[PDB]
RNA sequence: CGGAAGGGAUAACCGCUGAAAGCAUCUAAGCGGGAAGCCCGCCCCAAGAUGAGGCCUCCCACGGCGUCAAGCCGGUAAGGAC
RNA sequence: GGGGAGGUUUGGCACCUCGAUGUCGGCUCGUCGCAUCCUGGGGCUGAAGAAGGUCCCAAGGGUUGGGCUGUUCGCCCAUUAA
RNA sequence: CCGAGCGCGGGAACAACCGAGACCGCCAGCUAAGGCCCCCAAGUCUGGGCUAAGUGGUAAAGGAUGUGGCGCCGCGAAGACA
């Protein structure tokens, strides 16, 4: 999931409180860490 | 008649602050003075525009993210000789440079266009060589 | 940040403790501690150092017999050690202690205009299958019709030799103040009669 | 702010207490003035940056005030086998899940306090500078390791497999 | 013998204290870690760096028309050239 | 199944070159690019540690000798941290 | 439209993109397009929205509590959102 243009809201803990100007998707089990790159 | 051409007038010196000021905007004013555009009898091929001693250029203000963004560049004829320096580091080490760079580019390119650059002394102080007159400006 | 001048000779192999070791021999000698340079009227600290005395009629003039103390110059005029300042007496050789690595300035002996595969070392090649001519030719330099501009510093055939250089890492076990000599690991550039000068190491300084 | 002595200088709000005094410089875009007994703040308007900076700043002062009303309580409950500690004089020493000993030592504003090897305590009088050190000792020895072994805030392990987890 | 040893800013990345958004957060303010990488610390050239830097000195003024303003003009000085 | 960079291959177009710019690899000198193979870094795993899988960061330097084929494409050995 | 308007400005530069038919001389003025902080010649004009990235200073599908405006159905002092 890391670095892919779909930074939705995957596992319902994952958040988009936009930082650095490139949305990350922040969760728990970090096989769920999508990124904007 | 036939347009009048000034005699050898006496160059008038001037002093300017700097700190708190905007870089571009500052030079913007400097240039028009390095030439006679401020004087009523400005003449193109002559060089009679006031000398300009600027003080403490070490504290000039700059908008946006310039401080970290703005990058000056120099190229030695050598391969990979490109050297680019950020406005941030230009202040630290010899900052009186920034104001100069900013102005030089804002003056003609010809022979005298550098001749007028010589008419400008900038100091990261304040403090100058108290040569003479030097009426502070705003 | 200590140091002292020197002049070049010999490079033997004396066997310290057990092992066998190559040994450069330089004469460090008495060198006029003629005055320091000061950060106000200069910008840093520096000491002028003379050397080996012969100068009579030939050199004279402002002498810096003026300077502040006279003493007359060597025959090897004088130089400087950067960021250096001893005590005030004209120092000699054993300014250092045996068994220490340090640095050295030397005039690499001249050679003149020389080969391309010699100066830099290219490769050249063409012995028999190539051509008789282009034995020692740089082969190629540039490009086609773009950029087509010959590069500044294209590593070219020319002079090599008469240069100057500092050098790091030199172990000196030997020294004979009893004649003014300094014997080190052995590598010093220059002819046996040229400029050398010992400064202090930089392994972590 | 009973027995504490607050004060506002230019943009920087200096806070002095029975503990000491800390520097709390925050933006001049509101109304920082000590009055009555408790400081107050009034945002210039209901504008974005102003709302944000307001909430933040008011909390920064409100905190740093207690920063000299004793905000020391924070410590680490180190777990694991060869995980030991012994604060000699001024230096915190430990040889945990690492070969050589370790020397963690006092910075300005905050203070260590070892009760014993397995649960080191910290009297840090600077809520900002303290937690720094907290997560920095914890970063010195990152715990977890699938099961256990390491230093923990009140931290709880997150489970995974030992001599397994290897298809 | 050398690449390095070391200081400082940064990468993605991890963290501190924290708001809008009473909860949360590595963030938009502030602190901190972070790479052979960027800048120095290394080595040569280098003041045509037409800002032509500065130090240590050296010799010294009119000697012939220009009184005034600049030229010029033969031999000497420290020196330097053949 | 759509959208796109990249202008290296392979197709299309034919204007300066018909008062010439001499096509394949190798010799030899490089040199610019990162979508980076070794090396640093960290994220993460259907990751115990050992190695691996993967995604971003990062040109600083480096990236072998041969057998055969005219041959880049290629296969093969002996190796490399690659 | 050029070609035959490579005559004149703009557009950085730029046969045909916009203005505009050059008999000739002037040291006058309206004006075209474009245009005014400074090159380079004329508003750091006046009045008001937005933007906070150099967007400006050349890309899409599509994505996103970016930041401000316009609105629709709830929950609200009977006590809500956390």
């Amino acid at each position: 999931m890391k670095v892919r243009a779909s930074v939705k809201r995957i596992c319902d803990k994952c958040k988009v409180i936009r930082r650095h100007g490139r949305v990350y998707v922040i969760c728990e089990n970090p096989k769920h860490k999508q990124r904007q790159g | 008649m036939k347009t009048y051409v000034p005699k050898q007038v006496e160059p008038r010196w001037v002093l300017i602050d700097a700190e708190g000021k905007t870089l571009g905007r500052l030079a913007t004013k400097i240039a028009t003075l390095l030439r006679g555009k401020h004087r009523p009898d400005w003449t193109p091929n002559v060089a009679m525009g006031d000398f300009v001693v600027v003080v403490n250029a070490d504290k000039i203000r700059v908008t946006g993210k310039k401080l970290e963004q703005k990058i000056y560049t120099r190229y030695s004829g050598y391969p990979g000789g490109l050297k680019k320096i950020p406005l941030e580091k230009m202040l630290a080490t010899h900052p009186e440079r920034v104001l100069e760079h900013a102005v030089k580019g804002m003056l003609p390119k010809g022979p005298l266009g550098r001749r007028l650059f010589k008419r400008l002394k900038v100091y990261a102080g304040p403090d100058h060589p108290h040569q003479a007159q030097r009426p502070e400006k705003l | 940040m200590k140091g002292i001048l020197g002049v070049k000779v010999g490079m033997t192999r004396i066997f310290r403790d057990d092992r066998a070791v190559p040994v450069t021999v330089i004469l460090a000698g008495p060198c006029p501690v003629v005055q320091r340079r000061t950060p106000e009227k200069d910008g840093y600290t520096a000491v002028q150092l003379g050397f080996l005395p012969q100068n009579p009629k030939r050199v004279n003039r402002p002498l810096k017999g003026h300077f502040a103390k006279a003493g007359v110059e060597p025959v090897r005029i004088l130089r400087e050690i950067r960021d250096f300042n001893p005590e005030g007496d004209t120092v000699t050789v054993e300014i250092f202690k045996p068994g220490e690595r340090v640095d050295v300035t030397g005039t690499s002996k001249g050679r003149g205009f020389a080969g391309v595969m010699k100066r830099w070392n290219f490769a050249g090649g063409p012995d028999s299958h190539g051509a008789h001519k282009i034995h020692r030719h740089p082969g190629s330099i540039g490009n086609r019709k773009t950029p087509g501009r010959v590069y500044k510093g294209k590593k070219m055939a020319g002079h090599y030799g008469a240069e100057r250089v500092t050098v790091m890492n030199l172990e000196v076990v030997d020294v004979i103040p009893e004649e003014n000599l300094l014997l080190v690991k052995g590598a010093v550039p220059g002819p046996n009669g040229g400029l050398v000068i010992v400064r202090e190491t930089k392994k972590a300084a | 702010p009973k027995g504490v002595s607050v004060e506002v200088a230019p943009g920087r709000v200096k806070v002095k207490g029975p503990k000491g005094e800390l520097e709390v410089p925050v933006s001049p875009e509101m109304r920082v003035v000590v009055e009555e007994g408790v400081v107050r703040v009034e945002r210039p308007s209901d504008e974005r940056r102003h709302k944000s900076l307001h909430g933040l700043t008011r909390t920064l002062i409100a905190n740093a005030v207690k920063g000299v009303s004793e905000g020391y309580s924070k410590e680490l409950l180190i777990k694991g086998i060869g995980y030991r500690a012994r604060l000699v004089g001024r230096a915190l020493e430990l040889t945990v899940g690492f070969s050589h000993p370790v020397v963690v030592e006092p910075p300005e504003g905050i203070t260590f306090e070892v009760p014993e090897p397995t649960r080191v305590r910290v009297s840090g009088i600077d809520k900002q500078k303290v937690g720094q050190v907290a997560a920095n000792i914890r970063a010195i020895r990152k715990p977890s390791a699938y099961h256990e072994k390491g230093i923990y805030y009140a931290g709880e392990p997150v489970r995974l497999k030992p001599g397994k987890a290897g298809a």
